[PDB]
């Protein structure tokens, strides 16, 4: 049992949702590098999406996410 | 020719499309027009910017875009063909533009491009120059900065470089 | 020059008119008697100033054997020591040693792989450099990612302007950290022995 | 002579929350002394990168001893840093601030519908300007599980439009004791009050927590008392293998943030330059780079080899020890 | 009025404005939106950089209006 319990959060953003905005393409569609021819898609702590494939390889240039200048983490 | 080996056991058995979206979306100012020289082929063309206000206010500037197959995470090389004036563009025609090298992003558009493109005309800067007399002179003199841009784009000499007549008409 | 399109038309593949298949690149290494990954045919690569390896373009090959001047490959085996000769006075020793860098590589990619790159440092660099294995040894070891061009192309000026004990080497120069990594690694097991070359 | 991480955890070490309660004047001394030996430091980014990462456990925990003495320190800070540095900081401290008044807001309307067991305190912060990072897998079971659901009831009837990530690893609460002999009352991390009713095997998935850390936690909790092995104290511990991989972390980071700005000086200087010899490069970067740090030259260059391979600057041919820029 | 913004996702928002609104606000409303800091925000008006302390009158912005956003921009 708990008589008290102190907790801590952090409230984030809420996005649309809808499109990558590296390929620009739609996140549910596969990522342009994989329409030329396993394609899925990370998230952020910014609640900003994209495809695996874009991210990653943006995050081997620099770590951050590209919209915001915040640090990149996964969920 | 070392690796002619392995190719052979496994011989027996557009990624733009982006530029692409880029241009449909595209958004131009009616200062700035593009041209393409091949319809069929969007990873080169051509922009003209006319700024309407500022220094450099009546006159015509031309870049060119040459978009490599690493678009969007490699950014557009893009040149002034014009000669011009200006802190941020040397006479050999390289551009001055964070968003073109260091503060390019895979999140930016040739939209985005243009709008910095533009924006060195708009409000040029002294910092981080290309052209060392022109930020110069920008930073010391604006009225003289302005003077000289002006003989910049009507055709003349200022230095010992001749400055050739941008106008548009 | 209808001779040089006819020989040309033996090697090409009919899919592509410009490209040459590599069933015709090993075709044109057995003709010049030669293995397809020797030493000779690098350099013949090199004089045609190919863009990758397996692959000839028809520009590549006609401008190639045009300046060349050869109009059959027996003129071109000829042609093989007059080639070899080149390096030895101001050189463009270094432009060959350069080239091998983008031949070797994919044109999709800035690095070169690490088992790559080893073989063809045991090609064009044996000879000229002592510890050459030992860095191979490093690297295999100490490094599991690609070469950087800056590294490749500097690797010449080591075999060349620093000592085999490596006693003119500065760690504080301008020399790529990869070079100084292996320095570091280096001087420890070679400072205690005896050089006979 | 401290030096300055070690300068930062003593300026944690004065401002927390101590048995002793430092008087007033004391405080502002130290703080004083404590930038007088600031001012000495070399590196002092991993300075401002440990004294803001932990001022944000003292907000958090409500730790502080002295509310004024922070907020002059801050005021400190700004003065030598610059608002650049202090901006985060600010924000940090102003958000504690409307954390609790939202929590007070929700007090009073904690005993008018249904008010429950847990005298329920939570501190919410930005998404934010805050150092910390997202909670690990978790399970979250029994009891709780109501009262989040419930709070994550009416932020909908304030602002619908805000998603609230939840962090466990930094979620304490009290607990009571019956069964054992002699009564005691013990303070718990939320992961250790979550284990509480096995084998680690299947009480990692029960709780839905990670191996790694679900080891650092029974090893302290066994440690207190009592992988497919069956299994005011207070035992809510920092954990020691642990939490030094935390400093490991930090000082990447301070690596990282130090290559960013180095690339960014050396492309500056070799604009200017156009062309310079490695040592004058060297020691530009240097006198450039100084009042925030002093890098150890292995870093510098391992800048330019990176500067190389994007082109934005080459060796100059013929000339050994010389580079010059492009475009 | 309701301006549709042009963001970097590749999609277009609308958005509440008063016309005696300073500027700086819609960076706010694109935050709330679209999760990026107002901090770093640009907004492009037909080919110019909207100001910051200026109004959207001064704009003279109307409900039809679209605005683009781009990161910073820095000439060198
Ligand atoms: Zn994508
Ligand atoms: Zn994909
Ligand atoms: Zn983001």
């Amino acid at each position: 049992e708990v008589k008290k319990w102190n907790a801590v959060a952090l409230w984030a953003w809420d996005i649309v949702v809808d499109n990558c905005a590296i390929c620009r393409n739609h996140i549910m569609d596969l990522c342009i590098e994989c329409q030329a021819n396993e394609c899925t898609v990370a998230w952020g702590v910014c609640n900003h999406a994209f495809h695996f494939h874009c991210i990653s390889r943006w995050l081997k240039t620099r770590q951050v996410c590209p919209l915001d200048n915040r640090e990149w983490e996964f969920q | 020719m070392i690796k002619l080996f392995s190719l052979k056991q496994q011989k027996k058995e557009a990624a733009q499309l982006r530029i692409q979206k880029d241009i449909n979306e595209l958004n131009l100012p009616k200062t700035c027009d593009i041209s393409f020289s091949d319809p069929d082929d969007l990873l080169n063309f051509k922009l003209v910017i006319c700024p309407d206000e500022g220094f450099y206010k009546s006159g015509k500037f031309v870049f060119s875009f040459k978009v490599g197959q690493g678009y969007p995470h490699d950014p557009p090389k893009v040149k002034c063909e014009t000669m011009v004036y200006h802190p941020s563009i040397d006479l050999e025609g390289n551009v001055s533009l964070n968003i073109l090298r260091e503060d390019w992003k895979p999140v930016l558009t040739i939209n985005s491009i243009i709008y910095g493109l533009q924006y060195l005309f708009l409000e040029p800067n002294p910092e981080d120059p290309l052209n060392k007399e022109a930020a110069e002179v920008l930073q010391n003199n604006r009225r003289l900065f302005e003077q000289n841009v002006q003989r910049s784009m009507r055709g003349g000499y200022i230095g010992s470089t001749y400055f050739e007549r941008c106008l548009k008409h | 020059r209808k001779k040089l399109e006819q020989l040309y038309n033996r090697y090409k593949d009919p899919q592509d008119e410009n490209k040459i298949g590599i069933d015709g690149i090993q075709q044109f290494c057995d003709d010049l008697a030669l293995d397809p990954a020797s030493i000779s045919v690098l350099i013949i690569a090199w004089k045609f100033r190919a863009a990758t390896q397996c692959e000839f373009s028809k520009q590549e090959f006609m401008d190639g054997m045009t300046e060349l001047g050869c109009d059959s490959i027996e003129k071109l085996k000829a042609q093989i020591p007059k080639m070899e000769q080149e390096l030895k006075e101001p050189g463009r020793f270094k432009d060959f040693y350069q080239f091998t860098f983008n031949f070797a590589k994919n044109p999709g990619q800035k690095g070169l792989d690490l088992e790559m790159a080893i073989a063809y440092w045991n090609l064009v660099l044996n000879g000229r450099f002592k510890f050459l294995d030992l860095w191979n040894k490093f690297l295999l070891e100490h490094h599991k990612r690609s070469i950087p061009k800056d590294t490749w192309n500097l690797l010449l000026d080591f075999s060349t302007m620093i000592a085999d004990d490596m006693s003119n080497y500065d760690e504080e120069g301008a020399w790529p950290v990869l070079i100084d990594d292996f320095v570091e690694f280096a001087r420890p097991q070679i400072a205690g022995t005896k050089s006979t070359t | 002579s401290k030096s300055p991480e070690e300068l930062a955890r003593y300026c944690d070490s004065l401002l927390k929350k101590s048995s002793k309660n430092p008087e007033e004047a004391e405080l502002e001394d130290t703080l004083n002394q404590v930038m007088e030996k600031f001012k000495k430091i070399e590196d002092k980014d991993v300075f401002q990168k440990f004294y803001a990462k932990m001022l944000a456990k003292r907000l958090v925990h409500q730790n502080s001893a002295s509310d004024d003495a922070e907020a002059s320190m801050i005021s400190k800070l700004k003065q030598a840093c610059g608002f650049e540095y202090t901006s985060k900081l600010q924000r940090m401290f102003q958000d504690i601030g409307v954390s609790k008044d939202l929590n007070e807001q929700f007090k009073k309307h904690l005993t008018n519908s249904e008010p429950l067991d847990l005298d329920f305190s939570i501190q919410v912060l930005s998404s934010g300007s805050w150092p910390f990072q997202q909670s690990c897998t978790f399970a979250l079971p029994s009891e709780l599980e109501r009262s989040y659901q419930r709070f994550t009831a009416f932020y909908a009837s304030r602002h619908s439009g805000r998603k609230l990530t939840w962090l466990y690893q930094l979620s304490k609460g009290e607990l009571v004791t019956n069964c054992f002999k002699n009564r005691y009352t013990l303070q718990a991390s939320t992961f250790q009050m979550a284990i509480l009713l096995y084998t680690v095997q299947q009480l990692t998935d029960s709780t839905q927590i990670k191996m790694d850390i679900l080891a650092q936690v029974l090893q302290i909790l066994l440690k207190s008392k009592l992988p497919d092995t069956l299994i005011r104290v207070n035992i809510n511990v920092p954990m020691k293998t642990e939490q030094k991989q935390e400093q490991e972390t930090t000082h990447k980071n301070i690596e990282e943030d130090r290559k960013l700005l180095i690339q960014a000086a050396i492309v500056r200087i070799m604009r200017m330059r156009k062309v310079l010899k490695h040592q004058q490069l060297l020691g530009e970067v240097l006198t450039q780079l100084s009042s925030r740090f002093k890098p150890r030259v292995p870093v510098i260059k391992k800048c330019i080899d990176i500067l190389i391979e994007k082109e934005y600057l080459e060796r100059v041919d013929g000339e050994k020890d010389t580079y010059s820029y492009l475009a | 009025m309701l301006i549709k913004v042009k963001t970097l996702t590749g999609k277009e928002i609308e958005i509440d404005i008063e016309p005696t609104d300073k500027v700086e606000r819609i960076k706010e409303r694109v935050e709330e939106k679209e999760g990026i800091p107002p901090q770093q925000q640009r907004l492009i008006y037909s080919g110019k950089q909207m100001n910051d302390e200026k109004t959207a009158a001064d704009y003279k912005i109307l409900g039809g209006s679209v605005l683009h956003l781009v990161l910073a921009l820095r000439g060198g």
